């Protein structure tokens, strides 16, 4: 049939609709498609390059791409360039369940060698940042990266990080500098609340309450095993009562939260009767927040907002927990060679450089002594104007407006469980400016709003520079 | 040398490594911190998914790097 370019689907070959959406993502990256259509790639092959495949991933891909973007195909099957995939990075060999962002970092790096412009890659010792400013040193690692790493696949998408670790002893200032291909961004939470009260009916009056503003909340009259379970499901804020039923106590157990060092970072907002909070703020560690009782639930809400935010999850929470200046805890002190010696030292990562196209990966996982588990929360993201400009404009930084903003051409989405799901995509056609959700074969238009799901896992942007340089 | 590894949640740790170490050794030390089994971590610096077999220096991962961990969220539909 003749069927609108790019507006293909890709058959399952057994388990593979995490290759299946990693690809209908890369196929509507406008500059990597141009591309592989004008055959600019065959200019770029490095047969040589031990860490490539001779050009296999490269010229499997190119096919892949004309097919789509013909017109000519309802759907592909991408058998061979399975086979490929599978004979550079033998893990996809079979019939696995596999992670989308796991094999687009194959794949793209499966391209970048393929077309690597290098000829044999160097190792050279970056110089001491120590007295230098950030551009001069940025610039040097950079062409660090670049002497070793110059493909169309760095063009597009590699940007650089910055990391300074400040002593707090001496003052002493460390600047580095790391190329990135993803931004892999951690969760603030799930807005997950915690309410340990032994009054049922005051504690579901005030779950209500919480969950009318969208928290999701549990519940627990056990102030025994609170500590535990609180380690355990891991909530965003724990509303604590002072007076608990077989004499536990909740001054006493934030005093327990308060010296744990994996806790103490736990928000705790104590509700009890008013004439205790004097002494507990006199002689204890602080709970994060005091609430009166008879609840005001207005206001305990409120103060739930106030410290944790208001549900969702915002996608700009997301980079600004993940640039936010964290100090190293006592097991991570940095050695700090201007004094000599291991320090709780500050870090902070900063986006320095930022690439045409932005791949950003949502942390939706969790690890502890108990459990993995998903972090399957709605996070929000802009399918417009994503602006990086309070996060780029940093000291010894400028720019013009359309270099800091993004805008969404994709995602890939995940439901399931963690070894057992399906990936589906929406993605946005360079030609018409219509979206698509792909699942596997079946291809069908939707509206912007439609895009932004709790499935969302890998979101790809378009510096707004971008689409007008032809 | 010490380089940085921002975990699961954000929180960076610091490892004592040299730059010939492999990342089999470089995983264990993640391990010996947070937990993860070295088969479930996925380690990224520069576009690149850091493999056992190979060593830091072979990912140009000099002093003070920082490297990315991350799980796997599997899906295959069946299909
Ligand atoms: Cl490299």
């Amino acid at each position: 049939f003749k069927g609108q370019p790019g507006i293909c689907g890709l058959t399952n070959l057994g388990n593979t609709s995490f290759m299946n959406s990693a690809l209908q993502c890369l196929s509507n990256v406008p500059q990597l498609t141009e591309y592989f259509l004008n055959n600019c790639y065959l200019e770029e092959l490095n047969f040589r390059n031990p860490l490539g495949m001779k050009g296999e991933i490269a010229e499997a891909y190119a096919d892949l791409v004309k097919q789509a973007w013909s017109g000519h195909h309802r759907s592909i099957v991408p058998h061979v360039f399975k086979n490929k995939v599978g004979h550079f990075a033998s893990q996809f060999l079979g019939y696995q369940q596999h992670d989308s962002q796991e094999l687009l970092s194959f794949l793209l790096d499966g391209l970048h060698e393929d077309l690597n412009r290098v000829k044999k890659k160097e190792y050279v010792e970056l110089c001491d940042a120590a007295g230098r400013p950030d551009q001069e040193v940025a610039q040097e690692a950079w062409q660090n990266h670049k002497r070793r790493n110059d493909s169309v696949i760095v063009d597009t998408f590699h940007g650089l990080f910055k990391s300074t670790l400040v002593c707090p002893d001496c003052g002493n200032v460390s600047v580095t500098f790391d190329p990135f291909c993803y931004l892999s961004v951690p969760l603030p939470g799930a807005k997950k609340i915690l309410i340990v009260e032994s009054d049922t009916a005051l504690s579901a009056t005030l779950r209500s309450a919480l969950e009318g503003r969208g928290f999701t909340v549990d519940e627990t009259t056990d102030g025994k095993g609170s500590v535990e379970q609180i380690r355990r499901d891991r909530p965003d804020l724990v509303v604590l009562a002072v007076d608990l039923s077989a004499g536990q106590n909740g001054y006493l157990i934030c005093g327990k939260l308060k010296k744990d060092d994996d806790l103490k970072n736990v928000p705790i907002v104590i509700i009890g009767n008013p004439d205790g909070f004097a002494q507990h703020r006199a002689l204890s560690a602080h709970a994060d927040e005091y609430v009166a009782k008879p609840v005001d639930a207005d206001q305990l809400v409120e103060r739930a907002g106030a410290l944790i935010g208001f549900p969702p999850v915002r996608l700009q929470e997301c980079i600004e927990l993940f640039t936010t200046v964290e100090t190293l805890e006592k097991e991570n002190p940095w050695y700090c060679p201007s004094c000599k010696q291991h320090q709780l030292a500050t870090k902070k990562l900063d986006l320095w450089m930022l690439p045409e196209i932005l791949i950003i990966h949502l942390k939706r996982f969790s690890y502890t002594k108990f459990s993995r588990e998903k972090l399957d929360t709605l996070v929000e993201f802009p399918i417009r104007d994503l602006d990086f400009s309070e996060f780029v404009i940093q000291p010894q930084n400028e720019s013009n407006p359309e270099l800091y903003k993004y805008d969404l051409i994709a995602v890939s989405n995940h439901y399931g469980g963690m070894r057992d799901g399906h990936y589906t995509t929406f993605a946005c056609n360079k030609d018409s400016g219509q979206w698509h959700y792909f699942d596997d074969n079946s291809v069908s238009p939707v509206n912007e709003n439609q895009i932004e799901s709790k499935a969302a896992y890998v979101l790809f942007y378009q510096r707004q520079d971008v689409a007008r340089r032809l | 040398m010490q380089i940085f590894v921002k975990t699961l949640t954000g929180k960076t740790i610091t490892l004592e490594v040299e730059p010939s170490d492999t990342i089999e050794n470089v995983k264990a030390k993640i391990q010996d911190k947070e937990g993860i089994p070295p088969d479930q971590q996925r380690l990224i610096f520069a576009g690149k998914q850091l493999e056992d077999g190979r060593t830091l220096s072979d990912y140009n991962i000099q002093k003070e790097s920082t490297l990315h961990l991350v799980l796997r969220l599997r899906g295959g539909g069946g299909g």
